[PDB]
């Protein structure tokens, strides 16, 4: 079975910086991309970024340009975000999703097909 | 926030039918690109629902149907029940701004 | 009086891989070339031995047409007389070709975020192409002097490569989109024209 587990959400003052990761397991790690996707309390879901199944390719949102980095390791099945300057909008419930097998018409269609748990990140003080 | 268009909130009850109406600018699903709904428990993590237009995936009841004409896109519940007080996402993608886009989400309540 | 089926291969969802082009064959219907040239959305159209605009009276026995997907920087090695990785072991024309050929960007269909990998094209081969073939064998290449079976460790290189293809990229990298005409305007009675 399709299963992700993820850690390293916690409460941190303003400034600071993070990093957190989530584990796969049960399929090979190795040929699917992955996805991070944040939801805000009250709001929908909202995309981050994206790494692709080598590492050498990759794309980040515009709001969190600069700020967020991600690796992959791929022997270990763990890929990591890192977060550099939090700001007071980053509070959400933090997902990392798979890519889409299949996606029959055209090719820039994507979609996600097994979900994590997420972790609780805020940001106070 | 939020591209996509969507109703805040659908009421029903037991027996009929209810519809939930995405709809897009002319970049996001005007261009030609399909249109995905997920399904999110309260206090669950969400789940796909209706991947592509209708193509139903594995391990999913009938009821749910959907389709998707000119730049909008709607969902289908028949022989409503109980067990569907959830929320519901339209999801996207937009070829302007490059990134994947969500719905702003409707919750179906039951009466 | 049947229209002549140009839509199937235009607006077709996916193109082929450049190493496996697909061809297909048009006979009978009535070409109109004058919609295709007055499109004005693609970036090059050049015909070879025959004028665009006289298109429209002259026929033929049969067209030929087959499609593909390459680079935006190796648009120019489609022509005849001109080396490359492309042209040498890919796709070839020969040096009396007469037809046309017409691309167009196509960034918005064929690349997606974090790239996308199902374009590939062949990078390793031991002879050029004769004009108009193909070779879909994906047996290990044999580079250097120890000879090697079923193993990619060292001198030995899988032939195909995959293009990465994101949206980010810049114009010389972006997809572009190639189809092909080709005329025989010999002999038989004529089939193609209107
Ligand atoms: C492809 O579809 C478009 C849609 O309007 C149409 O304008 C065009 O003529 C079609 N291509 C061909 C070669 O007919």
């Amino acid at each position: 079975e399709v299963q992700l587990v993820e850690s390293g959400g916690g409460v941190v003052q303003p400034g600071r910086s993070l990093r957190l990761s989530c584990a796969a397991s049960g399929f090979k790690f190795s040929k699917f991309a992955m996805h991070w996707v944040r939801q805000a309390p009250g709001k929908g879901p909202e995309w981050v970024a994206v790494i692709s199944y080598d590492g050498n390719q990759y794309h980040s949102a515009d709001s969190v340009k600069g700020r967020f980095t991600i690796s992959r390791d791929n022997s270990f099945n763990t890929l990591y975000l890192q977060m550099n300057s939090l700001g007071p909008e980053d509070t959400a419930v933090y997902y990392c999703a798979r890519d889409g097998p299949d996606t029959s018409g055209y090719y820039a269609n994507i979609y996600f097909d097994f979900w994590g748990q997420g972790t609780l990140v805020t940001v106070s003080s | 926030q939020s591209v996509l268009t969507q109703p805040p909130s659908v009421s029903g009850a037991p027996g009929q039918r209810v519809t939930i109406s995405c709809t897009g600018s002319s970049s996001n699903i005007g261009a030609g690109y399909d249109v995905h709904w997920y399904q999110q428990l309260p206090g669950r993590a969400p789940k796909l629902l209706i991947f592509d237009n209708n193509n139903r995936p594995s391990g999913v009841p009938d009821r749910f149907s959907g389709s998707k004409s000119g730049t909008s896109a709607s969902l289908a519940i028949t022989g409503l029940q109980t067990e569907d007080e959830a929320y519901y996402y339209c999801q996207s993608y937009d070829n302007s701004l490059i990134l994947a886009v969500f719905g702003g989400g409707t919750k179906v309540t039951v009466l | 009086t049947n229209l002549c089926p140009f839509g199937e291969v235009f607006n077709a969802t996916r193109f082929a891989s450049v190493y496996a082009w697909n061809r297909k064959r048009i006979s009978n219907c009535v070409a109109d070339y004058s919609v295709l040239y007055n499109s004005a959305s693609f970036s090059t159209f050049k015909c070879y031995g025959v004028s665009p605009t006289k298109l429209n009276d002259l026929c033929f026995t049969n067209v030929y047409a087959d499609s593909f997907v390459i680079r935006g920087d190796e648009v120019r090695q489609i022509a005849p007389g001109q080396t490359g990785k492309i042209a040498d072991y890919n796709y070839k024309l020969p040096d009396d070709f007469t037809g046309c050929v017409i691309a167009w960007n196509s960034n918005n269909l064929d690349s997606k975020v974090g790239g996308n990998y199902n374009y590939l094209y062949r990078l390793f081969r031991k002879s050029n192409l004769k004009p108009f073939e193909r070779d879909i064998s994906t047996e290990i290449y044999q580079a250097g002097s120890t000879p090697c079976n079923g193993v990619e460790g060292f001198n030995c290189y899988f032939p195909l490569q995959s293009y990465g293809f994101q949206p980010t990229n810049g114009v010389g990298y972006q997809p572009y989109r190639v189809v092909v005409l080709s005329f025989e305007l010999l002999h038989a009675p004529a089939t193609v024209c209107g």
